[PDB]
This record gives C-alpha cells, structure tokens and sequence, in this order.
C-alpha cells in the first residue's frame, strides 16, 4: 500500500547529444602498400557482421539540415586534406616568370609550353628548363600587350603545395561508429522527406559504408535509393537552400582523355623535385565524358513526374549554370589523380508540361550525350582553407566506368504569373554530399539508470 | 537480443528483458579521436557503477531501498504507471526531481549504513 | 552540504557526511591539459577502489576489520577522539603510521579469505 | 612477499601472495605515446575487474562458485594439482579449455541471478 | 594613417603605416591629479604601519 | 611632411610575388625600430632592428 523508490539499471532512455566519432575501415585496404590521402591503418577493422536491431513501436523525430555528423565529416575530411600535404614538395620556386609560345609545330589549342628557370645544386648557377602547362594554370601578367610573357596562377593568392606522388585520391568506404555508451537512431521509412516522424527506427552503433567522393553538382558513386526518386529539401519556399534529387535507378557515364608522355621530372632544390608534363606523343583528341542519351532523358522524366507534387499546376524547365568562375557553374570531378572540369549544358537542356512521352526502341542506342571539357592541374578546392594543391599528371590514358546516383539543383528567382518555374544545378558548400549521404542516422545517448515506485522494500 | 529491445514497450514488460541490455559497456587525425571516444567510455561506466556503488545497490539489476516515495513526484497510481507508460516518457517527468532523488537515497544508505555499524559494536 | 562542508567539525558530526563527499571523486595548448587531467582523476578515483577491494570491502563506506588496534599508535581515548579532534589532526598523527596497517589489513584479509575457504570446502 | 614472489613456487605458496601481485596492476609525441600505454593499462584493468564481475566474483580474491569441473579438461588429481605444480605449465595445460569455462560461469551466474530475481518477489 | 599593404614573397603580406593626414601631436596618457595625491598619500599612512 | 621628428620615411626595395622581379616601396616606422649601419658617416644606410 506503501511506495518506495527503486533503482533500475537498463532502462531504455535516450537523450539528445553530440560526440567524437571513430572510423571504421575494412581489411582489405590494410593490406596495400600505398598510403591514400584517407587512412587505412588508422581506423579500427571492423567486424564482418553488422549488428542492426529493430525497435518495437517507436516514433522518432528526426532532423538533417541542423545535425553534428555532417560537420564532424567535413571537418574529418578538411584535416585529412590539410594534413597529407604536409610532408610534401612545396613547389614555392615556381613563381618565376614564364616564357611561353605555342605548344610545339601544330598548336594544340589547349596547353602552352612555358619555359623557364630554375636553381642547380649550385645557389649561384640557373639552368633553363621546359614543360607543359594547362590554360587555366597560366596567367599574362602585363603592362601592355606582351603575350610571351606569363606567371603560374597560384604565386598570387598563398600556398604552392605539391601533392605527394605516391598516394591516391581513391574514395575507399569508411563506417562511422559511436563509442560505447551511446547508439545510432536509423529511419527506413521510404517515403521520407527529410524532417518530421519516423516509424521504423533502428538502433545502430556502426553505419554502412559511405564512399567520400568530391563532386560539385551531379552526384558521382553512393546508396541509391529504396522504391522512387525522393526530393529533399529545408523548405520549398525561397529559392536558396539547395534541392537535393535522389534517383532510383542509375545512369551509367564514362569519361576517357588521350595521350600524355609521361611524368617529366623536374628538380628545383636539394631533394625536391617535381613532375610537370612533359612531352605528349600521339595526336591531340579532347577529353570528353559521355552519357546514354535515353536513360538520361527517361530519368529527367522521372523526376518530371515526381517532382510535380510540390507543384501541381506548373511547367518545369532546365537550362544551364547562373554564371560565375568556372570552378562553381562546372561538374568537377577526380579519375585516377586527374581533376576533370566539365560542362553540363548538354544534360540539363529540356522540359516537362505533364505529358509523360514513353520510349520503345531498342536499337536507338547508339545515340549519346558529350561533353567536351577540361582539366585544370591547380586544385582550390573547399572555397579556401585548401591548401592549393598541384595535382601531377598521369602518363597513360584513364577511363572512369563511374555511376551516378544524385543531383543538386536550385529554383531561379520566379516571375508574377508563371506557370514555368525553371531547375538550374548548382554546387556549393561539399556539406550537401555527405548531407545526402547521412540523412538516416541521429547520434543518441543512453541514459542506463532509472528510479520508479513500487510496494517493494528492503530488509532492514 | 541486445541494446534497448523494449524501448517503446510498456513498462512492466521491460522489468523482465533488462538481463539483456546493459551488456557492451567497454566492448593523425583518426587516432585522436578514438583516445577521446575510448577515454569518454571509461569515465562513462565509471560513473554509472560509482553512482550505483553509493546507495548500496552494487552488482544488482534491481534494488530495492528504504526511502518513502513522496506524492509531489509524480501524483499517479502504481497500475497505470506499470502498464501503460513507457520508459521516455516516465523519465521525462521524473528528470526534473532525480537529484532530489538521489539525495534522499544517499542519505538512507548513510542513515542504514551507521544503524548497522551501531548494531554490531553492540556485541 | 558541498564538497569540504564539514572539516572542522568532529568524528560524529563529519562521519554522516561521507556520501556528499564521495560523490565528487570523479564529476592546442587548452585542449591537452583538460585530457591529462581526466585520464589523473580517473586513475586516482580506481587506485582508491583498488585499495578498498584488496581488504574484502568493495562498496562499503564504513568498514568494520578485524585487526586488534595497538595501542602504540594512539595511547588515547576514544570519546576525547570522537568528541574533541577533527579528522586533520587526527589525519597529522597517524600519517607515520599508515603502512603497518594497510600491511596488517592484507594479511588479515587473506587470512580470513583462506579460513573461508577452508570452511566452505568442509562442507 | 615481493612483486612475482612465488612464480616458480608451488601452490601452496601461490594462494599466500595474491594480495600483493594485485598492487602492481596500477602503480610532444612521447606524450601521446604516455597517454596511451596510460588509456590501455587503465582499459586492460578496467575489462579484468568487469569480468571479474560477470560471474560473480567481485572484489573478492578466492571466489567460489558451482559450475562441475568435467574431467576431460585436466583428467589430473587433486593433490597432484596442488603440491606438485607451479602455475606456469598448469596455464600452458588449461589455456586451450578457456571458454568454455568462462561461458559456464556467465551462464551459472544468469541461472543465479534469475533464481535471485524471481525469489525477491515470492514472499 | 593605415595598414599600408606590402607584398612579400609567394602570398605574404607586411602592413605598415602609409601616409599620416592631419597634424603630427604627441602621444600623452592623463592622469587626474588630486585622487593621484590622496591614493599616494594613502599608500603613504599605510606604509608606515612597517617602518616606524 | 618635413616636420613629423618621431617617424621616418625609409623607402626600400622589396620582392613581389614574382621571385625574379623587385620592385620600389615605402613606409613609415618608428624611430625606435630603426639602428644605423655605420659602415661610413652617411646617415641614410639604416635598417631593421631585428636583422642581427
Ligand atoms: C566511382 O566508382 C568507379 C568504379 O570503381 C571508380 O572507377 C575506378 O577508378 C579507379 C581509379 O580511381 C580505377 O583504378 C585504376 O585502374 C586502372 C586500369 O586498371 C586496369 O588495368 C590493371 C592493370 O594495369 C588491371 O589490374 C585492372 O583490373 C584493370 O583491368 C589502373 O591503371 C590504375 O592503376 C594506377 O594506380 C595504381 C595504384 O596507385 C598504380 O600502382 C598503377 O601504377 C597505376 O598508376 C588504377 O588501378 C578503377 O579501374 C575504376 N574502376 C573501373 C571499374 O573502371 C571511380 O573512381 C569512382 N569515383 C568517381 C569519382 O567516379
Ligand atoms: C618547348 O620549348 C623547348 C625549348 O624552349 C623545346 O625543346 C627543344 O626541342 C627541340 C626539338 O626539335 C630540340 O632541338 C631543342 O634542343 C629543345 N630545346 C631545349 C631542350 O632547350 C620543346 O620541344 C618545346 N615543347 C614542345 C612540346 O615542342
Ligand atoms: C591575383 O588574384 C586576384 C584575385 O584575388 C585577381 O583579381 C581578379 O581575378 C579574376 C580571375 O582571373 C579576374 O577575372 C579579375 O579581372 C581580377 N580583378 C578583379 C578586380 O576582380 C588578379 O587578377 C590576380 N592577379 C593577376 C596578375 O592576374
Ligand atoms: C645587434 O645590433 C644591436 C643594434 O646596434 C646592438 O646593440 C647595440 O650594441 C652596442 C655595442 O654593445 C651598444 O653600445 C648599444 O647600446 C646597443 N644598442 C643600440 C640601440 O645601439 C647589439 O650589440 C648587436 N649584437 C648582438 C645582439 O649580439
Ligand atoms: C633565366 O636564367 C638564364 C640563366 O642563364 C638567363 O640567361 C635568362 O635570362 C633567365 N630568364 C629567362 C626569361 O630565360
Ligand atoms: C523496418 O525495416 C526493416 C529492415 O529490414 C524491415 O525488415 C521492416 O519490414 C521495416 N518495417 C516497416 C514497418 O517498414
Ligand atoms: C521556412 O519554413 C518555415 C516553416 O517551415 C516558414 O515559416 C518560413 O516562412 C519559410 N521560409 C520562407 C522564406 O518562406
Ligand atoms: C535559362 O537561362 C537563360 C539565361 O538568360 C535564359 O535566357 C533562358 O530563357 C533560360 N531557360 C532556358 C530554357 O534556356
Ligand atoms: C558550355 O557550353 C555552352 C554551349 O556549348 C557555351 O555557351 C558555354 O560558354 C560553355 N561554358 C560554360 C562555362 O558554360
Ligand atoms: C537544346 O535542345 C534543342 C533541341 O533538342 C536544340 O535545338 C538546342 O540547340 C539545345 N541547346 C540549347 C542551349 O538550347
Ligand atoms: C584507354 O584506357 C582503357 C582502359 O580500360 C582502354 O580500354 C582503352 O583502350 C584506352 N584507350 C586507348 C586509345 O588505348
Ligand atoms: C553503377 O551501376 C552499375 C550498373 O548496374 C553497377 O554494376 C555498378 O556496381 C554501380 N556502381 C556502384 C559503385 O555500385
Ligand atoms: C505496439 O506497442 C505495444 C505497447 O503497448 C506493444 O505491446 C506492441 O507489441 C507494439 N506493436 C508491435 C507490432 O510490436
Ligand atoms: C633597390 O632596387 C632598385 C631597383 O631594383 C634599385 O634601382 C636601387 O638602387 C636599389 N637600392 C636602393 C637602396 O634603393
């Protein structure tokens, strides 16, 4: 009839809060001799069994565009790229000024060979030396119009850092792990629109394997989705919080380049040396990257059809990047070392008005989508705090049979009486990939101890 | 089974699956981050089985004590809180008075602690 | 109470304030030294409990022993010891005198752990 | 007896001495370095004292409990065991059985456990 | 007048003072005088507590 | 302006971002800042405090 209080160790409680966070790699990159500019010794190895339990009949809210793993990732990734460039070539002699004509006999139109100076062994003696360089790398620095002279791009702003010539940019999956004492919270909802309730949590220490890849729009290798093309956004009001489309299914793309010689090794002081490109044998082609014509016109159709919920009596259209450097407006990748800058003009040239229009031909296949595009050598990546990186080049042909799993795009500013509003793509902050990637997980603490009445008491 | 498999179940179904939940307790750039995470989990399970350690309730599941259960807690009968709430909620409205709580309870482990000490130097 | 909230007082008086005192045994330039300084109070708080364990006295504020006190260590009273002196002074005069006795509460330890031993496997 | 004392001794003297190889468990980059070995002597400690308390043997140095030792792990006698051995070779014959035996003390421990829940509630 | 910027080396930059506009004054720190006398003076009662 | 008497001018000669090129500047330190290298009598070969 009495009541006294009971402790209880396991009670089931949560509360919300942030902590450190592990990584978990796997065996199979602890085997390799070679370094990436991630860590494969560093992370704990995992067990190969993950351990993923249901919850009963929980509800749980849940949040992404205000969560801690996503900055914990990037600051994660901004001290890995500031910290594998440290025992690197600082490439600070390079800022001499350029003497450049056109690439040999037969201009290529796309690199200029820049001649210049350099520092012997001897601290008195110069000996002349060659390369090639790229057009985005090389800036006239003038006072009229003397065209053979020129500068490297990167002795204006800071840096001059080398990359190391023996790591790989290769995105390897690594797993994020609370410590003990805390929990994962998981929403496998299909049909989940980024905020609000969940009804089918799961409660995870170590999350799947998520690939850190570097693209500015158009979404490189990643989880698909579960059952359709979902839109995520913050709002769907205002036309500056970027939309994020997550497909179904996935497109293949190719991307490929022609020859180069080699790497021309170049010494600039006492054990430092660098590898600009050297001679390049063959003809020249320009690197392109290439699409499948109708499995990208029937996913834009896609998301015609499912994005039309949100807007139920408009038109939508598509056309090119608002403008800006071409840093921003342009899909920027990496394959094989090699940093790829690409126009996308060709992929984002149409419209849907709510007619669905099928396709049925099967050898209407051979019609493809190019796009011709370039590739700079000076990386100025992250908007600052980069630590300009001058990636060196790769002597034989690359291919990159990637897959494409998303898309970034944003609403132009709308006019009085439209019924077109318009979908450009854009880039931005590297926040919204790992945003796309981590939007299922909620990091939680468990509180183990309880006190509750009951008729019991102790024996005194 | 394993951690927290009647989160959402009533509260007298929990009392009888908690052998199964307080169970993993201990089991560059990235190593820095393991030594906070690793040193966190120490003090975490320190503290839990220090805490549980004061009030005489060490090595044990359930405990049961000597302090009398004051209404201006929670003011609510023993059946509909046994059979109807789960635990979130429960310790939503008991977090504003757990230190109270736990005051009280040190203080009777004390009080019966020294009563003891008393009953065996009368021998 | 608080943390110190009766050190002046006597044996009586500051032997019920054990559990708000044992409580807090465990509650970049800047960013090392707050590291050093868990992973010290960490080790104090188990050296401690290490203590306590060897003596058979896990979880237990007040611990009644077995071991005959002798008399050369006090030559006193014990009413003017638990009345008059606070735990300092009485802290000053025993501080030559402590490792006889931790040496004595082990061997009294053991000893009662092998005659336990030896009783259970009797039966 | 001093730290390893009675390493190559028999048994007899081995059960004398356990009270003092417990003591020892505790007692730039090189600072990293420091913290480390630091984090897993407090870690490696922290796991045995755990499961030391698994199967209910905590704080206790020589704990008893009722699991049936099977034959076909030592198939040795009792006085052989204990007044013809040093601990050394007996770890080198035991160490490929061990566990089993852990696993039957935790479930020997659950089974005392369920015993003790559903006999506080029967009266 | 202001942070004059130089140029230095592969992206370092050295501020200094460029012009000055107006007149040239001297730089000067102000006191109040009779709560410096009574605050010295008070230091002086207090002092000789020690010296007799 | 001919009558600042606590700052001097020191113009020098400086390295720009090009590592080959210098070019002309000028400034206006403190006189504390600044020692005379007396390698002759001239009053105009001054120089950093700091630099030895
Ligand atoms: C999205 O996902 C795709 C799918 O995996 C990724 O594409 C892979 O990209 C990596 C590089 O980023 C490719 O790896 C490279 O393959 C080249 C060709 O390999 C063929 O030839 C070798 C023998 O030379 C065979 O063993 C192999 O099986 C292939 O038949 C290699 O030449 C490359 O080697 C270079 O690097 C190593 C390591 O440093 C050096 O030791 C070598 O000397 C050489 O310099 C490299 O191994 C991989 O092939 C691609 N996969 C496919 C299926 O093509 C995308 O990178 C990923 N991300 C993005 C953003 O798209
Ligand atoms: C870039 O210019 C250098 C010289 O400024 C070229 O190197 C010359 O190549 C010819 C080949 O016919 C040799 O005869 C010369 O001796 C080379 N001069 C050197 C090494 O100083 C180089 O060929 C030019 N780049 C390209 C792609 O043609
Ligand atoms: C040094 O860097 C600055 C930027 O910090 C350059 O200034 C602009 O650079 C862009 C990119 O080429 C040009 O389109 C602009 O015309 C530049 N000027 C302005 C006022 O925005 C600057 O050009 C760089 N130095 C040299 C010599 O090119
Ligand atoms: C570095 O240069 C300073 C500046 O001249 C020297 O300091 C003077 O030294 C002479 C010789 O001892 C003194 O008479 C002067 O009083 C010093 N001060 C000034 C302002 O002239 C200094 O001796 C030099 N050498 C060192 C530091 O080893
Ligand atoms: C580079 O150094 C050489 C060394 O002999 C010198 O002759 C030449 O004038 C310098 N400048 C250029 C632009 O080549
Ligand atoms: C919840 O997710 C699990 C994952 O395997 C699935 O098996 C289960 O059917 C899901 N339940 C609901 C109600 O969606
Ligand atoms: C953003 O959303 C909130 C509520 O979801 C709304 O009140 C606010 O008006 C939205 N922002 C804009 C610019 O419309
Ligand atoms: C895309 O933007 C350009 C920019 O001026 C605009 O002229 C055009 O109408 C827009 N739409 C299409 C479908 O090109
Ligand atoms: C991309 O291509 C279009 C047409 O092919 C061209 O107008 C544009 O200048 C190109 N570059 C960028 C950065 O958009
Ligand atoms: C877009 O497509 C139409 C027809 O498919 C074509 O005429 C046009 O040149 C393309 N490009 C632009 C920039 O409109
Ligand atoms: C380019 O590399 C790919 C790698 O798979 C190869 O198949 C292709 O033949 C290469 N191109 C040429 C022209 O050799
Ligand atoms: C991309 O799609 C192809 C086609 O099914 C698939 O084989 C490949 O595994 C996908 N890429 C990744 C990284 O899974
Ligand atoms: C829903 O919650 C109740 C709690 O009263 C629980 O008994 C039931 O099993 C839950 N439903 C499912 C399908 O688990
Ligand atoms: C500084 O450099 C300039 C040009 O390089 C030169 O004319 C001058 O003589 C140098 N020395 C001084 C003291 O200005």
């Amino acid at each position: 009839e009495n009541l006294w209080v009971t402790v209880y160790y396991g009670v089931p409680v949560w509360k919300e809060a942030k902590t450190t966070l592990f990584c978990a790699s796997d065996a199979r990159a602890y085997e390799k001799e070679v370094h990436n500019v991630w860590a494969t010794h560093a992370c704990v190895p995992t067990d190969p069994s993950p351990q993923e339990l249901v919850l009963g009949n929980v509800t749980e809210n849940f949040n992404m565009w205000k969560n801690d793993m996503v900055d914990q990732m990037h600051e994660d990734i901004i001290s890995l790229w500031d910290q594998s460039l440290k025992p690197c070539v600082k490439l600070t002699p390079l800022c001499v000024t350029l003497i450049c004509s056109d690439a040999g006999s037969g201009g290529v139109e796309e690199m200029k060979n820049c001649s210049f100076n350099t520092t012997t062994e001897i601290r008195d003696k110069e000996k002349k030396e060659y390369a090639l360089f790229y057009k985005p790398d090389i800036v006239p620095l003038s006072e009229t119009n003397n065209t053979s002279e020129y500068r490297l791009i990167n002795c204006n702003t800071s840096a001059c850092t080398q990359a190391c010539p023996k790591v790989t940019f290769e995105p390897i999956p690594i797993h994020y792990c609370a410590p003990a004492g805390y929990a994962i919270l998981k929403c496998n909802d299909e049909t989940f629109n980024g905020t609000g309730p969940c009804s089918n949590v799961s409660t995870v220490q170590c999350t799947h394997g998520i690939r850190p890849v570097v693209s500015t729009q158009l979404l490189l290798n990643g989880s698909l989705a579960e059952k359709e093309i979902v839109i995520r956004s913050e709002n769907l009001t205002n036309n500056a919080k970027i939309i994020i489309v997550h497909l179904h299914t996935p497109v293949e793309i190719v991307c490929t380049r022609p020859n180069n010689n080699t790497r021309k090794s170049v010494r600039i002081g006492p054990g430092q040396t660098f590898y600009a490109t050297g001679d390049i044998i063959g003809d020249i082609k320009q690197a392109h990257c290439n699409i499948s014509e109708e499995k990208w016109n029937d996913t834009l159709q896609k998301v015609g059809i499912e994005l039309q919920k949100h807007f139920p009596n408009k038109t939508i259209k598509y056309n090119q990047s608002a403008g800006g450097d071409m840093e921003i407006t342009t899909h920027s990748f990496n394959c094989g070392g090699e940093f790829f800058y690409c126009n996308t003009s060709n992929l984002f040239n149409g419209t849907y008005n709510g007619t669905y229009i099928s396709t049925n031909s099967s050898a209407n296949s051979t019609s493809t989508i190019t796009l011709q595009c370039r590739i700079k050598q000076i990386i100025n990546m992250w908007q600052g705090v980069g630590r300009c990186m001058y990636a060196p080049p790769i002597a034989g042909n690359i291919t990159c049979r990637s897959n494409i799993t998303g898309l970034l795009l944003t609403r132009d500013g709308g006019t009085n009486s439209n019924e077109t509003e318009t979908f450009r793509p854009a880039g931005g902050d590297m926040r919204d990939n790992w945003r796309s990637e981590l939007y299922k997980y909620k990091v939680v603490k468990i509180e183990p101890l309880g006190v509750a009445p009951t008729r019991c008491k102790r024996r005194v | 089974l394993g951690f927290l498999g009647a989160a959402g179940s009533t509260m007298g179904a929990a009392s009888m699956t908690l052998t199964v939940q307080a169970r993993n307790l201990l089991s560059t750039v990235w190593g820095i981050k393991q030594l906070q995470a690793r040193v966190l989990a120490v003090e975490r399970y320190l503290r839990d089985q220090q805490l549980l350690g004061i009030w005489g309730c060490s090595g044990k599941l359930i405990c049961c004590t000597n302090v009398p259960w004051n209404s201006s807690w929670s003011n609510r009968n023993l059946s509909e809180i046994w059979d109807n709430m789960t635990w979130l909620q429960w310790d939503k409205e008991i977090s504003n008075y757990t230190q109270i709580i736990y005051g009280l309870l040190e203080e009777s482990q004390n009080q019966q602690e020294k009563n003891e000490q008393d009953l065996l130097a009368l021998d």
